[PDB]
């Protein structure tokens, strides 16, 4: 194939195909994440809809001024 | 040969070719945003941003080049009715002209991968094979994506380094592009705080250059490689395709809700402004301030800024157009000139009456005159020989307060019956129909047309991400399933487990 | 500050974490128990 | 109230009346 | 009647780029028989 | 030599106890005069 | 009427005549033409769902099959199988006579009772 | 004048009908379940206007 | 002009009847 | 082929099947009956007797119109009819 | 040989029903939202969101009794039992609607549970996932008319009710508010589903009546093995007898039964796409050419004019009962009618 | 360089031509009322 | 400018009807 300059440089970021961790490796700390993100996610559609009410925050036009 | 649906499986295994696509694409999709943006700046009139905002004119790409900061035309005017001023290179001209640059920068690119497509780079350099280390161009791209979204939080939209974006009052008579500090509290998830915006900006920014930083170091696990086929594109395409259609639907619910970042001045009024009588309930509350401090009725409703009674009007609701009635709003019910006053029905006792609004299900609705406690007091009667409620027997009377009627009273019944039809409406306003040709019935507004397109897209790509991960997960047997699977298999009982060879009992 | 419905979402994540682990736990001792056999 | 046990009652004598029958075979 | 005038370029056009599209992949189907 | 408590067997009494439960009430509704 | 429009006003006024939507021949039609238009997908689908690796992915999968030839194109038990898992067992064919008697006869009772 | 009330019902293209809207309007109701042939009509605008088009169809 | 329009699409849909029948790929046997 | 568990068929002839659900089975319907019978589901579900969907002389429905006030609105509206 | 894989082991054991890690999701669900529906429809009113008897308890038969929408005042709310609407009052819940979203999100997350069961299931056999891919369809049809359209209007109010008769008003408020049977993107509905239940009789039949005399029996049924390579007809005299009577056969058995998929899933997926729309009130509702004459000359009448006419009625007398939170009064001398009736 | 060797021929066959000309046709003539209005 | 409406048409497919014949014998050239 063409080697290139540029081709030369990028070319370590383009050489671990395949590569893996073995067995579970971080995927119990990804489900964390996923969770709280979940609930995050939660939080800010309950708001939007005023299923949950906080003190302070008017989800309304009237925010805006 | 290939099947027609089928040709662009071509680039599957050429990472070159796969990017030169993009790249077209990418200028495609360019090119057309400066196309459409001169397509607006030659048919667009500045003249009138009080009753012919870009918003009545069909405006789709107008308002989001002036939603982050570009306001103004080399021509000399800009969007909100400042004129004289200078925007430098950052105009609207200069914008369309920057994308169309970048259209035909990025053609000659996709030349040249096509051309040059077989570049050691995409090579794997222990097998000769091309491939794609996918996780970790992930970490960069990613790396990448929060580095830019940190950038225009912490610099565009704070000011520090930029224009802001657009930020108005409640009832959208005063928006500007404004540099916009970051709320850190919990209103900061209210969509309608601007600040929000700027804070989300900047911690997901911070995020995504953390967590690009962590793809990029970080080897998938062999579970998650082997389950999710890591090794192969089209598993990117499936989750980017849902990824992509579950941001399609926040911003079409956005957009039709409203929310800081889809202000009235660009996108116009929302149906539930209408609904819930948003504009009216203000435009009273200001005129009883007035009557409060013993303003007389003409002086009370002439204070009201003839842009909020705009507001207070259904041929700018939204949710009253027609999938097949084009163009502008201002095609159907015409060019908005005049706020012809607020209007006051009596009757001969000198009770104030009330019509009944339409409300935004409706095509036709009937002409009803209430008084304060709700009851029935006038009406048109369909039917004549049993009529009660006629305006000609209860001697009803229109009066103007405001506008270009202003003082004026009429008492014959068929010019009063005729300002009642428009009522029905929310405030009267005076039209060139003449001018667009107009044909009267009403059309939505870019806030609807916007909706519509990306509910409608978002659902349509919710069929590719189960096309796609369908095609991911199933490789194998794309083709047709074995012709030596064996009736053991697929009968009950003979393995414990489903699909186990090894649970033979 | 912390509201009804601030708590009421607080009941509602807590009977969604024992719906969720309750089933988990009583499905992980059946198949515990009663395995395949290879 | 009261109307809940009256409810109940079929109902736990019908439980009743199966976990005795079908408690040797169930051990098994 | 008073119909919309770009009613006509569009069908046209709905109707003539699909369908030259169609013809132009089955004529050369069958020169490659 | 059967199982008598199954997943199938849950399955089954999931849908006919209250079934049968649902069918006395329903029942019972014939004879309400207004 | 003999047009689209015209058809539509006489189904309105049948309706506001006739109350045919509480009707229950039009709600076995309905239930005739509903059901159709599920079972074709669904024999479709599972059908399509076992075709025998014939092709390759550069070609199109119906090239699998000639026409006259005179094995079967697709496994009806790995059809009968995965249809079988996904409700029960029993409420699954592997009769492809009886499946196909099946698709034809709902249908049509269903339009004869809506007619 | 599919009604019998002498109030015709434009079905036809020619006469400011799309597809959607054009229909072949059905015979009068002056007619009832009578047979209308064209041989029974003095002419064929005769025929035309209380709809024979639909009833030979 | 749109009456031209809709009976010339459907004078289309006749002639392409026609071919579909008497000028179709034949089917033949195995 | 079979998967283990025991026969519909085999259960729904057998007699100990019948002396477990000649039981079940009524009583289950009697527990229903009586559901009803006792007025007790009126007040589980908050379904209106007949004497109680309107006050004597009024004949407006008790329509609930605010959200959050929803609660209160209903609760008001059956003192209006005790 | 952890927890995880013992796990799998018992969710993809072969049973009777078969469970899958797809089963967690669907069966709670699926049984919830129908336990929730047989609970409404016999003992739940609607007199307090609709002004209307919807149960089994209150003198309704099977074809009236209905699950009803919230009232429009809880806009979109998610109306959940913890919510500040009823403030866990499972009494106050029922009284407002609450089951409605109960039924349609356990429904929602049913539908999704179905399909990842048609995944997890062919995945195991190995089939092709075509039978979830074609499910699509069905979830494209209920996410638009049960969570999209009421989305895009006022409330859940204006979802459709689940009920037989209340379905049957949904229907005929299309037709009056939004001329739902003008609008291509259901006509293509239509065609699909008439287009699917066509094709799912007449290929029944041909076969049926191509049959091989694979026995000597009068029933035919006999004479079919599961297991044959053959196949059970005859492709090519059923390929003639069409050809001769229609003019056109099918002559691919692949072909045909890809058809057989393609045709009323698409037809579905299309009439999805309109009611998006109509969540807008996007309508197909009007030909202004029609429009424009019609006003200038009163001799002009179509079928197209005829049938609005009888829309405004369906508006006019509908509306004050249909959508009792609006107070619409409709005094005798303003409603739509034509002579004498 | 070598030429790219990912190049495949693609086909329409006749019956395909059949189907997607009628099914243009019959789009055509649903939408075209709908662009005229 | 008060233009001819058909003029669009008329350039539209003067432009479109021969370059689609064109196209079509040059493609079914390259691919025999
Ligand atoms: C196929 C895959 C299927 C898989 C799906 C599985 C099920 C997922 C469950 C989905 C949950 C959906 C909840 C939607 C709730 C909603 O929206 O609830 C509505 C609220 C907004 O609240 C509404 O807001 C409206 C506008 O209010 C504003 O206007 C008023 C008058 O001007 C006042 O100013 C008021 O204060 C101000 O807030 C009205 O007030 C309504 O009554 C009120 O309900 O949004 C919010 O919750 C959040 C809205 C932004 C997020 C976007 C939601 C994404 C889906 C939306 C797509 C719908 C299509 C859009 C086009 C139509
Ligand atoms: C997300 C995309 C998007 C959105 C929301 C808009 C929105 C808008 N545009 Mg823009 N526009 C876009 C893309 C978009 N545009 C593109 C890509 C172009 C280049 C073609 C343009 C070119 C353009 C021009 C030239 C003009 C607008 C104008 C307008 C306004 C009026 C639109 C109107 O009446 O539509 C009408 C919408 C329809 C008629 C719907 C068409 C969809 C049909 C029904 C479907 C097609 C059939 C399909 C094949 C179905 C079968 C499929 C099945 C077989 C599977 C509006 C604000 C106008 C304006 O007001 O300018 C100031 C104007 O004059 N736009
Ligand atoms: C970024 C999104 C994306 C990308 C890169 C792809 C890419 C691909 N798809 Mg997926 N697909 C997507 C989204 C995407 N798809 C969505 C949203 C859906 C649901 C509609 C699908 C449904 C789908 C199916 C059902 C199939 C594919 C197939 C394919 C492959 C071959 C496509 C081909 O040759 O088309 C060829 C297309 C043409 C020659 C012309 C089609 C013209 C269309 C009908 C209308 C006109 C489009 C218009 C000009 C531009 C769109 C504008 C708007 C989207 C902005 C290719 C890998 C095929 C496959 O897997 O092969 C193995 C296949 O069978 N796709
Ligand atoms: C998997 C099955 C399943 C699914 C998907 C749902 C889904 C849903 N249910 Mg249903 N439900 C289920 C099973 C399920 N339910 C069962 C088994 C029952 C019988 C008890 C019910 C009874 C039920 C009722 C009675 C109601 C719902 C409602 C809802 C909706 C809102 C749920 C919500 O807010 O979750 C929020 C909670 C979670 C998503 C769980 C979060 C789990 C996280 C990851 C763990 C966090 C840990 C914990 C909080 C930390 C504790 C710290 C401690 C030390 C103090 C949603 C559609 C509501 C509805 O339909 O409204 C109309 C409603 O009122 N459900
Ligand atoms: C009213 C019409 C209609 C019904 C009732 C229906 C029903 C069904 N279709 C299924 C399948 C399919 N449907 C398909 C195509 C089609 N389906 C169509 C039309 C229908 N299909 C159409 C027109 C097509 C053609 C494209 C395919 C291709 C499949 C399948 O593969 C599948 C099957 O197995 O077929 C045999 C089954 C999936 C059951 C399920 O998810 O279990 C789980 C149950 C759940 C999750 C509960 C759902 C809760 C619902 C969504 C809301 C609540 C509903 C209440 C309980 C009832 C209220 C009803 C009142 C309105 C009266 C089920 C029997
Ligand atoms: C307070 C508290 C805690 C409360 C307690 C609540 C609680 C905890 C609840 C949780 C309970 C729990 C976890 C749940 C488990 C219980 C469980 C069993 C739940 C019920 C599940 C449920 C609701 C299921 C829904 C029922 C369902 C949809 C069944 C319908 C079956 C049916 C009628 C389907 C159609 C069958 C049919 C004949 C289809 C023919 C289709 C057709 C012709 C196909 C064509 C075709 C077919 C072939 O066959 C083959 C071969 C080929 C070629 C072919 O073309
Ligand atoms: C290759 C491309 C060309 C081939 C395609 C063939 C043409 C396709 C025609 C489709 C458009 C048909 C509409 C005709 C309208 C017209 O005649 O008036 C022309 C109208 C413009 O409107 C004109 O405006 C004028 C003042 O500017 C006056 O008002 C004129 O009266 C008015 O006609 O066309 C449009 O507005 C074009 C915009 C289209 C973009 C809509 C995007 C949102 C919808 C997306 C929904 C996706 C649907 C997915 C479905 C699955
Ligand atoms: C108060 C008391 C009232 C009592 C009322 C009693 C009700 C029953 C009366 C109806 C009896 C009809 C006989 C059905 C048997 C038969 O058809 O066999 C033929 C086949 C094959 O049986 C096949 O049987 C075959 C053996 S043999 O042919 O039967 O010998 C075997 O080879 C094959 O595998 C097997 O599938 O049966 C089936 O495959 C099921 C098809 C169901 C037929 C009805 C269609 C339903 C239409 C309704 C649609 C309306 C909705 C709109
Ligand atoms: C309209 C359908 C008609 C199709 C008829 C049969 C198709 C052909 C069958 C193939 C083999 C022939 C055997 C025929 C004979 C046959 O059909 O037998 C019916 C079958 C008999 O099973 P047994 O093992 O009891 O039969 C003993 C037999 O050997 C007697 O000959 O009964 C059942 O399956 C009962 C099911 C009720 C289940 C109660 C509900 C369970 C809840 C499950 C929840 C639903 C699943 C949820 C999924 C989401
Ligand atoms: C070369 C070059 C250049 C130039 C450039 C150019 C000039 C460009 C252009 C470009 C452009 C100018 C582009 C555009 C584009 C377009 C497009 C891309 C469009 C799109 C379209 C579409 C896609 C549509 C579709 C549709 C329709 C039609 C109907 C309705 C529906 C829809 C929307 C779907 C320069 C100088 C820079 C430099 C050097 C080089
Ligand atoms: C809601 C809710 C819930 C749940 C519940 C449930 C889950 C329920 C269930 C329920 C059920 C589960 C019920 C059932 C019932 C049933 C019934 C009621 C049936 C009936 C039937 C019949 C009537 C039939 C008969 C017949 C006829 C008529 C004809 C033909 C033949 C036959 C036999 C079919 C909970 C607790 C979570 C909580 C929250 C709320
Ligand atoms: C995905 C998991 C979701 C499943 C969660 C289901 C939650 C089970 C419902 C439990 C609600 C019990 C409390 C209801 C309100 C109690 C009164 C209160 O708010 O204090
Ligand atoms: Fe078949």
């Amino acid at each position: 194939a063409r080697r290139t300059w540029l081709g030369d440089i990028l070319r370590p970021l383009n050489s671990e195909y395949g590569k893996v961790a073995p067995g579970w490796g971080t995927t119990p700390l990804m489900a964390v994440f996923m969770g709280l993100f979940l609930v995050f996610l939660l939080i800010i559609l309950e708001i939007y809809n005023s299923t949950l009410i906080l003190d302070g925050v008017n989800v309304s036009w009237k925010a805006l001024g | 040969g290939l099947p027609w649906y089928r040709v662009h499986t071509v680039l599957i295994n050429d990472p070159g070719r796969l990017i030169a696509a993009h790249l077209m694409h990418t200028a495609l999709v360019a090119g057309w945003a400066g196309s459409m943006a001169l397509y607006e700046l030659a048919t667009f009139d500045p003249s009138d941003p009080v009753l012919n905002p870009m918003w009545r004119q069909g405006m789709f790409v107008l308002p989001f080049m002036a939603r982050l900061g570009v306001t103004g035309s080399w021509s000399g005017w800009s969007i909100t009715g400042e004129t004289g001023i200078d925007p430098g290179f950052w105009s609207f001209e200069g914008v369309a002209l920057a994308h169309i640059v970048l259209s035909g920068l990025l053609f000659l690119a996709a030349c040249w991968h096509w051309v040059y497509w077989d570049l050691e780079l995409f090579r794997d350099p222990r097998t000769g094979e091309p491939a794609l280390d996918l996780p970790k161009m992930f970490g960069i791209h990613l790396f990448l994506a929060g580095l830019l979204c940190f950038g225009f939080g912490a610099f565009h939209l704070t000011g520090l380094f930029g224009p802001g974006m657009w930020v108005s009052d409640p009832y959208g008579l005063t928006g500007s592009v404004q540099p916009v500090a970051p709320e850190w509290g919990p209103d900061g998830f209210n969509p309608y705080n601007p600040g929000g915006v700027v804070a989300h900006h900047i911690a997901a920014g911070i995020v995504g250059i953390i967590a690009g930083l962590f793809h990029i170091l970080v080897r998938p696990p062999q579970r998650l490689y082997k389950a999710l086929r890591m090794g192969n594109i089209e598993t990117v395409l499936s989750s980017s395709i849902a990824a992509v259609f579950f941001a399609a639907f926040v911003v079409a619910g956005t957009m039709w809700y409203g929310s800081a970042t889809t202000p009235i001045e660009l996108f116009g009024p929302t149906r539930y402004q209408w609904d819930s009588s948003y504009f009216q309930q203000e435009i009273n509350r200001r005129v009883q301030a007035s009557l409060a401090s013993g303003a007389t009725l003409e002086e009370a409703w002439s204070a009201i800024p003839e842009k909020l009674a705009f507001y207070d009007y259904i041929g700018n609701n939204p949710a009253k157009g027609g999938l097949f009635r084009t163009g502008p709003m201002n095609k159907g019910d015409g060019i908005a000139q005049a706020w012809k006053g607020h209007a006051v029905f009596r009757n001969k006792e000198g009770e104030e009456l009330f019509v009944r609004r339409m409300p935004a299900f409706f095509e036709s609705f009937p002409v009803i005159l209430t008084d304060k406690n709700g009851v029935v007091k006038a009406d048109i009667p369909f039917r004549r020989a049993e009529s009660k409620y006629s305006f000609e027997q209860q001697g009803v009377t229109v009066s103007f307060y405001g506008g270009e009627l202003n003082g004026q009273t009429f008492t014959d019944p068929p010019t009063v019956k005729s300002y009642a039809r428009k009522a029905i409406f929310g405030e009267i306003f005076e039209f060139d129909t003449e001018t667009l040709n107009s044909d009267g019935i009403f059309r939505t507004s870019p806030r609807g047309w916007f909706t519509f397109a990306h509910a409608v897209f978002a659902l349509l790509f919710f069929f590719g991400h189960i096309w796609h991960g369908a095609r991911t997960l199933f490789r194998d047997v794309f083709s047709g399933i074995d012709p030596e699977l064996s009736p053991e298999q697929v009968e009950w009982g003979f393995y414990q487990k489903v699909g186990d060879v090894t649970t033979r009992r | 500050t912390i509201t009804p419905s601030l708590k009421g979402f607080f009941i509602g994540l807590l009977s969604g974490a024992v719906v969720l682990g309750l089933t988990f736990a009583v499905l992980i001792a059946i198949s515990q128990i009663d395995k395949v056999q290879r | 109230d009261w109307r809940v046990l009256v409810v109940l009652l079929p109902v736990l004598l019908a439980a009743g009346w199966a976990v005795r029958n079908i408690l040797p075979y169930a051990v098994k | 009647m008073e119909v919309n005038q770009l009613g006509l370029i569009a069908t046209a056009l709905f109707v003539l780029v699909p369908s030259v599209f169609l013809i132009i992949l089955y004529v050369q189907t069958e020169s490659q028989q | 030599s059967y199982p008598i408590f199954t997943v199938r067997w849950v399955a089954v009494h999931t849908l006919a106890v209250p079934t049968i439960f649902f069918l006395g009430a329903i029942a019972a509704m014939q004879f309400i005069q207004r | 009427p003999l047009g689209i429009s015209g058809t539509f006003n006489f189904m309105i006024v049948f309706q506001a005549e006739h109350n045919i939507l509480m009707h229950p021949f039009h709600q076995l039609g309905v239930a005739g033409v509903f059901g159709g238009a599920l079972f074709c997908a669904m024999h479709g689908s599972l059908v399509t769902s076992s075709l025998i690796r014939e092709t390759t992915e550069t070609e199109s999968a119906n090239y699998g099959y000639k026409f006259g030839q005179e094995e079967e194109t697709y496994n009806i038990v790995a059809a009968h199988g995965y249809f079988g898992r996904l409700i029960f067992q029993y409420a699954s064919f592997n009769n492809s006579r009886s499946l196909h008697f099946f698709l034809a006869a709902w249908p049509v009772v269903g339009v004869w009772f809506t007619a | 004048d599919i009604d019998g009330i002498r109030e015709p019902v434009s079905g036809s293209l020619l006469y400011g009908n799309n597809i959607i809207t054009g229909a072949v309007v059905p015979s009068s109701n002056a007619i009832g379940l009578h047979f209308y042939p064209i041989w029974e009509a003095a002419s064929l605008d005769e025929w035309l206007y209380n709809g024979g088009p639909y009833q030979l169809i | 002009m749109e009456t031209i329009t809709y009976v010339f699409i459907f004078a289309c849909i006749i002639a392409l009847f026609f071919f579909a029948i008497f000028f179709r790929e034949p089917p033949r046997i195995t | 082929g079979t998967t283990g568990e025991r026969p519909f068929s085999d259960i729904i002839t057998s007699v100990r099947y019948w002396v477990i659900h000649s039981i079940t089975i009524p009583a289950l319907f009697i527990a229903g009956w009586l559901f009803v019978s006792t007025g007790l589901a009126y007040d589980v579900f908050g379904t209106p007797r007949p004497d109680s969907y309107y006050a004597q002389e009024q004949r407006s429905i008790p329509l609930v119109t605010d959200r959050f006030e929803a609660k209160q609105q209903v609760e008001t509206f059956l003192e209006q009819l005790k | 040989r952890g927890w995880f894989d013992i796990l799998d082991d018992w969710l993809k054991r072969d049973r009777f029903v078969f469970v899958g890690w797809s089963g967690i999701l669907l069966f709670p669900c699926a049984y919830l939202a129908l336990g929730g529906w047989l609970t409404g429809t016999t003992f739940v009113t609607s007199w307090y969101t609709h002004g209307l008897a919807s149960s089994y308890l209150e003198g309704c038969n099977f074809l009236t009794v209905a699950v009803s929408t919230p009232a429009n005042s809880m806009g979109h709310s998610l109306l959940l039992l913890w919510g500040p609407e009823a403030q866990g009052d499972f009494t106050r819940w029922c009284q407002l609607g609450g089951l409605w979203t109960f039924i349609a999100l356990h429904g929602a997350f049913g539908l999704i549970g179905f399909m990842l069961r048609q995944f997890e299931i062919a995945r195991l056999v190995g089939v092709r996932p075509y039978n979830a891919i074609a499910f699509s369809a069905p979830i494209a049809v209920f996410v638009s008319v049960f969570l999209i359209y009421p989305l895009g209007q006022s409330s859940w109010f204006f979802a459709p009710s689940f009920g037989v008769a209340a379905i049957f008003r949904f229907l005929l408020f299309f037709q009056g508010f939004h001329n739902w049977t003008l609008n291509p993107f259901h006509m293509m509905g239509v065609a699909g589903v008439l287009g699917g239940a066509l094709l799912c009789a007449i290929h029944g039949a041909t076969v049926e009546n191509t049959l091989f005399q694979d026995g000597e029996g009068a029933s035919t049924f006999r004479a079919f093995n599961p297991t044959q390579a053959e196949e059970t007809y005859s492709m090519v005299t059923a390929n003639r007898f069409w050809s001769q009577i229609f003019g056109i056969a099918f002559s691919n058995k692949r072909w045909l039964h890809f058809f057989m998929l393609f045709v009323p899933v698409t037809g579905l997926w299309m009439s999805a796409i309109g009611v998006v729309g109509l969540a807008l009130n996007l309508r197909s509702y009007d030909f202004i050419s029609q429009e424009i004459r019609a006003a200038e000359d009163p001799e002009f009448e179509t079928f197209y004019t005829k049938n609005l006419l009888l829309n405004e009625g369906i508006r006019a007398w509908m509306a004050p009962q249909d959508q009792p939170h609006e107070n619409f009064v409709f005094p005798e001398e303003v409603l739509p009618r034509g002579n004498a009736l | 360089m070598e030429p790219n060797p990912n190049r495949q021929p693609v086909e329409l066959n006749r019956t395909s031509l059949y189907l997607g000309l009628l099914l243009i046709l019959v789009l055509a003539l649903l939408f075209s009322s709908y662009f005229f209005n």
